[PDB]
């Protein structure tokens, strides 16, 4: 059992990666402003900035407090 | 001129210019008995041919390889002796 | 204008260095550079050491154009004199290389063509999926 | 080898070229700047890569602009 | 001639130059249009040599401040005189030093943190110290805090007196450069003063003070009813009747009658077995020759009048069989460069500070030093990480010599050049000796696991395996065990007792040193030591020789010592630069003395430290499992790792809880480092503007622009918290198993 | 379309140094970037791509199987499940000790063997198959399939 | 004095002085309230 | 013989095989058409 959950969870999460990679492979290699403008998709680069910022918030907030505590508790 | 007081640049001597020089490749004649040369020779020439030479070295290195390791006792190699002890039981039983 | 048309001019004093033209000039392309020193002085050589370039012509051969390009800007920036380096291949063609039109590349002179050059804002190259299956590329239209 | 494509956004100031270890490029006539002058680029066979040429652009983000692409034994620096 | 060449008031005193930030240089002296301004204003802080381009301000700098940083450590000093007065147990530690733990530092009972003063003995709740500071006041001869206390009030005025004279020595008179450039003068007083009545008072101090005192505490005395060192200077009755030898004077010295003074400037070599450290008697009769030696050196180099030398016309005329010739411009270099003198003092410096390490573990000087053995595996550990650090000082100094402070056209030396054109050879040649090395030590190491995990101990390199004795460094101690007897026959006993015979110096329940057995794994790991250390020198000799030039970038020099790169070009010059070198010779300095201090440690666990019973039988900590576990990386990591690190896990609840503590924060920042030098600026940059994006969003955007911090920066930020977190992990585990252990 | 080893790309093949090598090994199944590249033959050499990768993830299982079938205590297994250890496959390691043969020597085998930690054994005996002869029955098909 | 409160207002001086006070005003408070795991106070 | 089956084919695929893909490759790898 252990053998195999971490075998899957290893496993799901270089798949997760790769789909992420793809998606940048995508947005470079394949992705047309001009035949997709303004849709959902384009909107995801009109403010990308909010994204990565509140991501940046979250895994920032979870770091301090998890660690916080972690230590805390150390 | 390459011989000149520091030219280093003779453009028709370029050999001299870009190092092409044998440090150390002597065209001294042949130093051995030329009846040995006669026999090394032609005992050698078999292995001569590079695409016969690549051929025969697989098939024969994978032969030898795969032969002695087959009829290999079990004095040369342990693995294949086998265990030679009661084999013990695992934790929790043997799982 | 014409090339200088490299002569059998004399080379630095130099004891030797285990940085010169190994393979690169046996095989492939090396180099040599020529500058007209007024003075006998000693100057920092790109392969490791120091040299004295003698008075009037002198005349070293390097083993990539970046050594050949760097002793020369030491040269013009330092000792203030005018270089000149060539590329000869194993079988000869020395090639004239560094001004090209006999002043310096900083110096705009005419007759010299544009090559490598788009007449766009860099922002303005069209994606990559515009040039996809084809042999261009995105800043080659 | 490399791929060294220049912009109209060049102001003429010749660093690039002061900056280049490998004479990629060189100022050419130009009018379309106040020092009507502009950076051409023939031997971008000799170009290592250095980007010193664009870090010394001093445009909104650049005019000179190396792309890196097959790699010869100019453009990887090799005395050997 | 020699002058004295100062100039009045060249700097006006005053906090203007406080207020402007960066004012030293043209650049910084601006303000921050980011925030890499305050970056390069703290990394170009020290660098006078990129300030002012004249010797002579950069030599008044540097002299200053070397004022500063002696003040600070007359203040960490007295510090530490203060604490081990007024915050220690030095008394009882004095009364009995075997079962009380040196202490001289105690916590405020605020959150808990008290349960850090643990029991270490005495009727005194405190922090174990490890600094050996208690053996060198025994050393001393101290027995009361008033002397602590007076000590640490002289320090804080002489560390007033050193602020003082560096504030005086800038801003008020301060030499010019024909006080610095001569050298003969500065050698002569460093040796003949500084260094010849160095040694000189203190083994005054030591024949007056040290040896009376510690004769009686070793006689079995309370330190509260010890006669005071003046008694012994005033009463001559009190110190005849401890060596009747100074009842006739210094007539047995003026007449050189030195044999009757054998009573305490003994060469009793070996160490006291009353106490562990060495003959107190033969350490004064030391300090007193080395004095002698270095006031005959100190009168070698001219300087005003016309006995001496010339170091210049020692240089110049130094003919030999192997490029003799040359020698000439180095003192025109060593007199302009303030780094080259750097590096070669740093790198002198260093491997002093190594020498020192290994001579203290050995030759124990102090008394009940080699009993604590917290404090012996500290000192080591401590001098041997210093000793690295300091000699890869030494390769960035080389490096910016190199870079900087080198002209051929005016400063040539034939040597350099020489160095210089043939570096491929030495970088080549070092570089195949260290593959050859890192083969033929830790591949040993491979084939011991290999073997032992297949079943085959038979196949290992062991003793009770394929042996690889070390047969030169067993013949060494099979000589110097038998030395004193025919080739130095003034000693009694042998210099040290690491080579041999049947002596086993125990003060109490506690070995200090046995004689250490050399097999087959200390071969191995001698060679491991080899290899480290070989390609230390191969990473940081490198940077040195290709700080100008090489095959790849012909123009090094005009990028300066300390940038990135030259961009992705000639496939990639990414850490091309020579501080990149120094960068990557820190992680190898890192590997190499984390490997030293574990031998050191492990070793010493196994064959030396431990237990001595009523019986005569020696029981060790680890119990002598280094000749057969320290052959496999195995055993490293179970019988040394994982067995050693129990103490510092299981060190929560009891005054060591800190140590375990930091352990995981070390283990962490170490770590931490790992995002800084796996990454790179340009994905930082982009994630800050991201978050620049969220900050113009709330109208809470900075004027100081956040940047990514530089390439070089997040390289030497990487580097030092690499450092930090690794080498506060060991600190934590050594500190812990021993304290815990020994 | 080039010269050198990677013929899909004429800018690594004209490359004297090694990097040649590495890069196209690397840029291998990036069909996107490949010379004289269409659509067309960009999807066909996917579509061929994922058959390879089908044929070889039935190999592996038929090599699985086959290792279970051969080298494997799955008939004893079956009998006793909770208190019998799997095997996932022999070992003829000639650098191995005799020590080393005595150890590895588990689930009642002839010789030394790997305890098979994968659960083919149980989702195998839970599926059915249950004698030996369906696991070479089982590999051979996966073989077929390969094919 | 002139110049000198510039100096103690740029930001390192400033920031030790501010933690300064601060890590004193907390560890006075844990002094006074130690082992505080809950707000009672309401 | 199938106890004797390792033994043939453990070094036919690990050194055999690995020798002549090594070299068919190294081929591939310095060809020139
Ligand atoms: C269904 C699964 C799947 C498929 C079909 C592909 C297919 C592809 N990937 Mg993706 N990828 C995947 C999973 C997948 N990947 C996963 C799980 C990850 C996360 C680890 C990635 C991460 C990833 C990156 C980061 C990149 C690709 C790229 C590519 C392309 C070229 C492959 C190449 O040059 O290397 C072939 C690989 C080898 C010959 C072996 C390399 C050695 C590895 C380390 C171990 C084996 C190709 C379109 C590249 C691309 O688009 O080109 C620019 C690219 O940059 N992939
Ligand atoms: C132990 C190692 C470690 C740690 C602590 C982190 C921490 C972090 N990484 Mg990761 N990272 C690591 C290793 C690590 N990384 C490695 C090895 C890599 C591979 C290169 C990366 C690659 C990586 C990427 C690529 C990204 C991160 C991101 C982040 C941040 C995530 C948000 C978060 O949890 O913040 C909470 C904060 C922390 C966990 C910091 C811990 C320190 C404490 C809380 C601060 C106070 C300490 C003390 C009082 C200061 C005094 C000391 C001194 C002044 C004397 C955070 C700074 C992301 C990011 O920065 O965006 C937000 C991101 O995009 N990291
Ligand atoms: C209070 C008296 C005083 C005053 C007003 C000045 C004023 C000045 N000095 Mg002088 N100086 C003094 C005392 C003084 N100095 C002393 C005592 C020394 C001997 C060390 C020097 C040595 C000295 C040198 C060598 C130089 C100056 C320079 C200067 C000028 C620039 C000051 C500046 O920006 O640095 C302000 C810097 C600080 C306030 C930092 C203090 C650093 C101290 C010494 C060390 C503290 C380290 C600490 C213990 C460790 C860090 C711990 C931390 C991590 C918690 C300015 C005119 C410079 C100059 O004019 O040249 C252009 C110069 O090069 N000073
Ligand atoms: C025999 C006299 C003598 C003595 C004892 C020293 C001793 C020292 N010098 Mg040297 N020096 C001398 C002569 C002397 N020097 C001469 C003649 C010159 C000119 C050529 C120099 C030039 C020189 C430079 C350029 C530098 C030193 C430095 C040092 C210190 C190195 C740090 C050390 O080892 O700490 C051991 C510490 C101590 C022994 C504590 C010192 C306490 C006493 C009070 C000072 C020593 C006496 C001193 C010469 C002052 C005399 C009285 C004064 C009022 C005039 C050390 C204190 C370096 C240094 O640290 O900078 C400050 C440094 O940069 N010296
Ligand atoms: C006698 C000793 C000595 C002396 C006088 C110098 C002097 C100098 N060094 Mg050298 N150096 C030394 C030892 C020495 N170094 C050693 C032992 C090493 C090996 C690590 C180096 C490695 C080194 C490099 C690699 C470089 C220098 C540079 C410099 C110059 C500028 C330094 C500066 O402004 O930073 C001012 C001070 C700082 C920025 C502070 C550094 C912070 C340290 C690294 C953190 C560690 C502190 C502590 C242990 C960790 C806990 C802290 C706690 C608060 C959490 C200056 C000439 C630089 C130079 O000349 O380049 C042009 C340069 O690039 N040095
Ligand atoms: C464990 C991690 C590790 C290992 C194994 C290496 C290995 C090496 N480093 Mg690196 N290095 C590392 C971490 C590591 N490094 C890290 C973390 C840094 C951070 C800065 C560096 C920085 C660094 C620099 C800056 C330098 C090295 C150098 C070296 C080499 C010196 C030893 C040598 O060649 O002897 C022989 C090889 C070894 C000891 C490596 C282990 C191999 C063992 C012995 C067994 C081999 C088995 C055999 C070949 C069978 C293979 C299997 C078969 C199927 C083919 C070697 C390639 C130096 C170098 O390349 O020049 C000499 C150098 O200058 N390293
Ligand atoms: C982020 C994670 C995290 C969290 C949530 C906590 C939470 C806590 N820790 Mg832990 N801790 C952490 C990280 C964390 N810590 C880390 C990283 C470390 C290692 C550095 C520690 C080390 C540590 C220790 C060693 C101790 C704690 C303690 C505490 C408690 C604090 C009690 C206290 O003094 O506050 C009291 C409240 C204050 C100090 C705030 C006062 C603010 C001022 C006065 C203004 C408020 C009034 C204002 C004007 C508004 C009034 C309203 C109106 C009238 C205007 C609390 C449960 C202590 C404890 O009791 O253990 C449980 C304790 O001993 N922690
Ligand atoms: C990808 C699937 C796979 C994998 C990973 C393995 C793995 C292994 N096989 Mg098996 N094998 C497989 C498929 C597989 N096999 C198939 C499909 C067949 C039937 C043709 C065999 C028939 C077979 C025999 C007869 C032997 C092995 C052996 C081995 C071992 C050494 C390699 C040699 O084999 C040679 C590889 C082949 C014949 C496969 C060609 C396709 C190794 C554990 C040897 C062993 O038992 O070592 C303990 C051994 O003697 N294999
Ligand atoms: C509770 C529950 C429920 C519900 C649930 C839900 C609703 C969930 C959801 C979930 C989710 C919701 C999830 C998600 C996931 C996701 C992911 C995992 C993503 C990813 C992404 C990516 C990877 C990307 C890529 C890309 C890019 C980058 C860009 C371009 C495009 C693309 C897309 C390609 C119910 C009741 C039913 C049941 C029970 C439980
Ligand atoms: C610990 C410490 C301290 C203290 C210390 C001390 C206290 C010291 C002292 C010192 C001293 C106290 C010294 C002295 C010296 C002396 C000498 C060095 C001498 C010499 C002499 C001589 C050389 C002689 C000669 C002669 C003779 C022989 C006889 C007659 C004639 C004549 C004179 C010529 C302090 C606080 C700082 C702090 C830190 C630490
Ligand atoms: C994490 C990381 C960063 C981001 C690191 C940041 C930008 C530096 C850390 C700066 C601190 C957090 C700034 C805040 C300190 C200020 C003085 C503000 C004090 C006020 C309160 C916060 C107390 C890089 O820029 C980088 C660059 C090149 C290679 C690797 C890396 C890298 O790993």
């Amino acid at each position: 059992q252990a053998a195999l959950y971490t075998h899957h969870q290893y496993i799901a999460g270089f798949i997760m990666t790769g789909a992420f990679a793809h998606g940048a492979i995508f947005f470079i290699r394949d992705y047309n402003p001009e035949q997709n403008e303004d849709n959902v998709l384009a909107r995801m680069l009109d403010h990308k900035e909010a994204i990565i910022s509140h991501l940046s918030w979250a895994s920032l907030f979870l770091g301090f407090h998890t660690l916080g505590l972690y230590v805390h508790n150390d | 001129k390459y011989g000149d007081k520091s030219v280093y640049f003779d453009l028709e001597d370029l050999g001299n210019t870009t190092g092409q020089w044998d440090v150390y490749g002597s065209d001294a004649p042949s130093p051995y008995n030329p009846l040995q040369s006669k026999f090394f020779e032609t005992f050698a020439a078999p292995f001569t041919k590079r695409g016969l030479l690549l051929k025969f070295l697989i098939l024969g290195g994978g032969s030898l390889l795969t032969y002695v390791s087959a009829n290999s006792t079990g004095d040369v190699l342990p693995i294949k002796r086998g265990p030679q002890e009661p084999p013990k039981l695992g934790p929790r039983g043997k799982l | 204008t014409p090339p200088q048309l490299d002569p059998n001019t004399p080379s630095p004093i130099f004891a030797g260095s285990t940085g010169g033209l190994l393979r690169k000039a046996q095989v492939e392309e090396f180099y040599v550079i020529t500058w007209n020193s007024p003075k006998e002085q000693i100057f920092e050589m790109p392969t490791g050491g120091a040299a004295i370039m003698r008075e009037g012509p002198n005349l070293l051969k390097l083993a990539r154009k970046e050594q050949c390009l760097a002793l020369g800007t030491r040269l013009r920036s330092k000792y203030k004199i005018t270089y000149q380096f060539y590329r000869v291949f194993p079988n000869g063609e020395v090639q004239y290389l560094h001004p090209k039109d006999g002043v310096y590349p900083e110096k705009a002179n005419p007759g010299r063509e544009g090559v490598g050059l788009n007449m766009r804002s860099i922002g303005k190259n069209v994606s990559p999926i515009e040039v996809k299956f084809t042999g261009k590329q995105s800043y080659d239209l | 080898s490399h791929s060294v494509k220049i912009y109209d956004t060049c102001i003429g100031c010749t660093q690039c070229v002061r900056a280049c270890p490998t004479d990629v490029l060189e100022m050419i006539p130009w009018d379309g700047c106040k020092a009507k002058q502009i950076a051409s680029a023939p031997r971008t066979e000799d170009c290592v890569g250095c980007k010193r040429c664009e870090s010394a652009c001093p445009t909104d983000f650049l005019s000179v602009r190396v792309y890196l692409w097959h790699e010869t034994t100019r453009s990887m620096g090799l005395a050997y | 001639e020699v002058k004295i060449l100062v100039d009045r008031d060249p700097i006006k005193t005053s906090f203007e130059e406080w207020a402007k930030p960066g004012h030293f240089s043209r650049t910084i002296a601006k303000g921050p249009d980011t925030t890499t301004w305050i970056w390069n204003l703290h990394a170009d802080a020290h660098d006078f040599d990129s300030h002012t381009s004249d010797l002579e301000e950069i030599s008044r700098k540097v002299f200053s401040a070397h004022f500063g940083q002696l003040s600070i450590i007359f203040l960490w000093l007295s510090g530490m005189y203060f604490h081990g007065a007024r915050f220690s147990n030095y008394e009882a530690w004095l009364s009995d030093p075997t079962h009380i733990g040196p202490s001289a530092q105690v916590v405020w009972p605020i959150v808990g943190q008290e349960i850090l003063n643990g029991d270490v003995g005495g009727g005194f709740r405190g922090i174990q110290i490890t600094s050996g500071f208690f053996q060198i006041w025994r050393a001393s001869g101290i027995t009361s805090e008033l002397q602590l206390y007076c000590t640490a009030i002289g320090a804080l005025v002489f560390a007033a007196l050193m602020l003082f004279a560096g504030w005086f020595h800038y801003h008020k008179a301060a030499p010019k450069l024909a006080w610095f450039q001569d050298v003969e003068s500065m050698l002569n007083h460093h040796l003949a003063g500084l260094l010849g009545l160095g040694s000189l008072s203190w083994a005054g101090h030591q024949v007056h003070v040290s040896l009376p005192i510690n004769q009686f505490l070793n006689a079995g005395v309370d330190p509260k009813e010890i006669p005071l060192p003046h008694e012994f200077i005033l009463n001559r009755d009190l110190l005849a009747q401890l060596y009747p030898s100074f009842a006739e004077g210094a007539t047995p010295f003026f007449t050189l009658n030195w044999s009757k003074y054998s009573e305490f400037l003994t060469f009793r070599g070996g160490l006291d077995p009353v106490t562990g450290g060495l003959w107190l008697t033969d350490i004064a009769h030391h300090h007193l020759a080395i004095a002698i030696l270095f006031l005959i050196a100190g009168h070698m180099y001219r300087t005003n009048w016309g006995i001496g030398h010339g170091i210049k016309d020692i240089l110049e005329a130094h003919k030999g069989p192997f490029t003799g010739q040359g020698h000439k411009g180095l003192y025109e270099i060593l007199t302009t460069s303030w780094h080259a003198q750097l590096s070669l003092n740093l790198a002198m410096l260093g491997s002093l500070t190594i020498i020192v390490a290994h001579h203290m573990y050995s030759m124990p000087p102090y008394p009940y030093l080699a009993t604590d053995y917290a404090t012996q595996l500290s000192l080591f550990t401590h001098h041997m990480w210093i000793g690295g650090f300091l000699i890869v000082g030494a390769a960035a100094h080389a490096a910016i010599f190199m870079v900087r402070d080198y002209d051929p056209t005016n400063r040539y030396n034939d040597l350099l050049d020489r160095v210089l054109r043939h570096r491929d050879a030495i970088i080549s040649h070092l570089n195949w000796v260290c593959i050859f090395l890192g083969f033929h030590s830790f591949g040993l190491y491979i084939h011991n696991d290999t073997m032992s995990a297949l079943g085959r101990p038979q196949d290992m390199f062991s003793d009770t395996a394929i042996q690889l004795q070390p047969v030169f460094a067993q013949w060494i101690q099979n000589t110097h065990a038998l030395a004193p007897g025919v080739t130095a026959p003034g000693e009694t006993a042998s210099t040290s007792l690491t080579w041999g015979g049947g002596e086993l110096v125990a003060v109490g329940g506690k070995v200090a040193l046995l004689p250490i057995p050399l097999g087959t794994a200390d071969f191995l790991v001698h060679h491991i030591h080899a290899f480290t250390i070989h390609v230390t020198v191969l990473i940081l000799l490198k940077g040195v020789l290709f700080a100008r030039s090489s095959r790849l970038i012909p123009d090094k020099a005009n990028l300066g010592f300390r940038f990135p790169c030259d961009g992705p070009g000639r496939g990639g010059t990414c850490q091309v630069s020579a501080w990149d070198h120094v960068f990557l010779g820190l992680f190898w300095m890192y590997n190499a003395i984390s490997v030293v201090i574990f031998h050191f440690s492990w070793k010493m666990q196994s064959d030396v430290w431990g237990s001595i019973s009523d019986q005569g039988v020696v029981t060790h900590i680890t119990g002598g499992n280094f000749a057969q576990s320290s052959i496999t990386i195995n055993g490293w990591l179970r019988d040394f790792l994982w067995a050693q690190a129990s103490q510092v896990i299981q060190s929560y609840g009891s005054s060591l809880s800190a140590y375990g503590l930091f352990f995981l924060g070390a283990h962490f920042v170490w770590a931490f480092s790992l995002m800084f030098l796996f990454s790179g600026r340009g994905y930082w940059q982009e994630l800050i503007e991201s978050i620049v994006w969220a900050h113009n969003k709330l109208k809470v955007a900075p004027a100081t622009q956040p940047r990514a911090l530089s390439i070089i920066q997040g390289r030497a930020v990487g580097v030092t918290h690499y450092l930090l977190g690794g080498i506060a992990t060991t600190w934590a585990f050594f500190l812990a198993r021993i304290i815990a252990v020994g | 379309m080039a010269l050198r080893f990677p013929r899909f790309s004429q800018g690594l093949a004209q490359d004297p140094t090694t990097r040649r090598i590495w890069f196209g090994i690397a840029t291998a199944h990036d069909f996107e970037s490949h010379d004289d590249i269409t659509e067309e033959r960009l999807y066909q050499n996917i579509f061929a791509s994922h058959f390879g990768q089908l044929a070889i993830i039935f190999l592996w299982t038929s090599g699985n199987l086959f290792h279970v079938a051969w080298q494997g205590n799955f008939e004893t297994w079956v009998q006793d499940p909770l208190h019998v250890r799997p095997i996932a496959h022999a070992i003829w390691d000639p650098h191995f000790g005799q020590p080393a043969v005595e150890a590895f020597t588990r689930g009642g085998a002839l010789g030394p063997v790997n305890i098979a930690y994968s659960g083919v054994y149980q989702w195998w005996y839970t599926i059915g198959l249950r004698t030996n002869e369906d696991l070479y029955t089982g590999a051979l098909f996966l073989l077929f399939l390969s094919a | 004095m002139r110049d000198l409160k510039t100096y103690l207002s740029v930001a390192p001086v400033l920031s030790t002085l501010w933690f300064g006070s601060l890590a004193g005003l907390l560890i006075e408070i844990n002094r006074l309230f130690p082992d505080a795991l809950t707000f009672p106070f309401f | 013989t199938f106890n004797n089956l390792p033994s043939i084919f453990v070094p036919l695929v690990g050194l055999v095989f690995p020798a002549i893909a090594m070299a068919s490759l190294f081929l591939h790898i310095q060809k020139n058409k």
